[PDB]
């Protein structure tokens, strides 16, 4: 099928339903996903009590 | 003497009814010859799907038999001072006419009131009869044109009487019987619907009295009461493809919910038809031609015989064009001719305007030249109308028509409206019906 009327404006939608969950994301939790211990300045004498990853 | 001049002798359409309905209407000027014909108002709008097709039966079976003429003497006659007897049964309108000479006038008259009233529908010859039509739907079906035209109906109007075929599904046919076919003549072959005419050497005094004296057992009334009324039809703008990639070429039909008969805007709307103009690969003109689409075509070699209509029924009609080009132009067609509506619609030129005017006139000048199409002209007009129209008026009403009017009349039919598109064969480059909505407005505009 031709992609302009159809996917694109799936595309879009999936884009928005995207925009959706990113905004959710930041605006009411910006560091759920992230470690707070970043937050302290890097310091080459402490080791954090997790080495954790993203 | 100009061109006024001569549409004002114009000899007149004098119309007159005797007293069952039966309206006659001749047109003599100084011709040996005469084309004497009714003109019955009955086809596939007026019948409903268990008896779809039985007009064309009985137009398949007037001929052959009368309970006067008992088989074919009635041929016999008809070869014996060489008339041309013929018929011709369209969705709305089914007539029968006879080509012969003004002096065998009064044998004609006679022919056609024993063909359309003492018909003996007889049971064998029916059966007869049954093969034919099967074998000329099979002709049909490779009539690559007629198939889009028919898809085209059925696509459009859909549910309502509209999208029937002329002749019918392929199992009504195989179905019908004496008794249906009898009902059919009984319920349209009426004086009221039914429209005497003739041209030539026709004095109308005449025809008149010959119709006195030879249709006046036509009756007005209907069995019981049933009256077979009108039933309006809706444009459910559509999409039907039948993909077929054997056939070579590839025939496209895309129309949009035209006027019916008696609007005015027949007039401007065909001279904006006339703008796009019709083209064949064997034309001639060449990248010369006027009308911008044809001069793309023939300069690219897109298509092979595109060509605009104006199918117009009584209440509502067909308004598009209808393309023959290989597998791989389609899309690009659809852009081009899409492109052209647009621009009538945004952008029409007094200029070309103008040519439209005088293309429309030569069509409808040149179109009623000899006998027959001034009878079927006729024929069609006392229905249609409710009168002939004089070339006269037709002259006023294209004098009116300016690039105004022709921008109004096409943004209010084309602009923005749903079509109905009809494919065939290797239709595959055929946008989707989305693509072909889209393009149906301009985002400049």
């Amino acid at each position: 099928i031709p992609f302009h009327p159809y996917y694109t404006i799936k595309d879009i939608l999936g884009a928005l339903f995207m925009m959706l969950i990113l905004l959710i994301l930041v605006l009411f939790s910006p560091d759920l996903l992230g470690d707070p211990d970043n937050y302290t300045p890097a310091n080459p004498l402490n080791t954090p009590p997790h080495i954790k990853p993203e | 003497a100009t061109y006024a001049q001569a549409l004002q002798s114009v000899p007149e359409t004098q119309v007159s009814q005797l007293d069952n309905g039966l309206r006659v209407a001749s047109e003599q000027s100084s011709q040996p010859t005469c084309t004497v014909g009714v003109w019955i108002d009955a086809g596939s709008r007026y019948e409903n799907e268990k008896n779809n097709g039985a007009g064309y039966f009985v137009e398949h079976l007037a001929f052959k038999g009368t309970k006067n003429r008992p088989g074919s003497a009635l041929e016999k006659e008809v070869e014996s001072m060489g008339a041309h007897l013929n018929a011709y049964s369209t969705r709305e309108h089914t007539a029968y006419y006879i080509k012969a000479l003004s002096k065998d006038l009064p044998k004609a008259v006679e022919l056609l009131a024993d063909i359309v009233q003492n018909c003996s529908l007889e049971d064998s010859q029916i059966e007869k009869e049954r093969d034919v039509i099967l074998q000329e739907l099979q002709e049909n079906d490779s009539s690559m044109r007629d198939v889009v035209f028919d898809y085209l109906h059925a696509t459009a109007f859909q549910g309502t009487p509209l999208a029937q075929s002329v002749e019918g599904p392929s199992e009504n046919v195989r179905k019908l019987s004496r008794a249906d076919l009898t009902e059919y003549v009984s319920q349209h072959y009426k004086a009221p619907r039914m429209v005497l005419a003739a041209a030539g050497g026709v004095e109308h005094r005449q025809l008149l009295d010959l119709a006195q004296k030879h249709f006046s057992s036509l009756s007005g009334t209907y069995v019981e009461d049933a009256v077979p009324a009108f039933t309006p039809c809706r444009f459910t703008g559509s999409e039907i493809r039948h993909r077929d990639d054997a056939l070579p070429l590839a025939h496209v039909a895309i129309a949009v919910e035209g006027p019916g008969w008696a609007n005015p805007d027949n007039v401007p709307l065909q001279v904006a038809n006339a703008i796009i103009g019709h083209y064949d690969s064997t034309y001639g003109g060449g990248t010369h031609m006027s009308s911008t689409l044809a001069s793309v075509a023939a300069t690219r070699k897109l298509c092979q015989s595109f060509q605009t209509f104006n199918i117009c029924y009584a209440e509502t009609g067909l308004l598009g064009a209808h393309f023959v080009c290989d597998n791989m132009s389609i899309d690009d067609m659809m852009f081009f001719l899409q492109g052209q509506w647009m621009r009538l619609c945004t952008s029409a030129t007094e200029s070309e305007v103008v040519r439209g005017k005088n293309i429309l006139r030569n069509a409808l000048v040149s179109h009623l030249d000899g006998t027959t199409p001034v009878c079927e002209d006729i024929g069609r007009s006392l229905l249609t109308y409710g009168r002939r129209i004089p070339l006269a008026e037709w002259e006023s009403r294209i004098a009116e028509v300016d690039a105004s009017v022709v921008r109004e009349v096409c943004s209010k039919y084309f602009y923005d409206q749903c079509p109905a598109v009809a494919g065939l064969g290797p239709i595959e480059q055929l946008p989707d019906y989305n693509r072909i909505r889209s393009g149906m407005f301009w985002l400049r505009f």
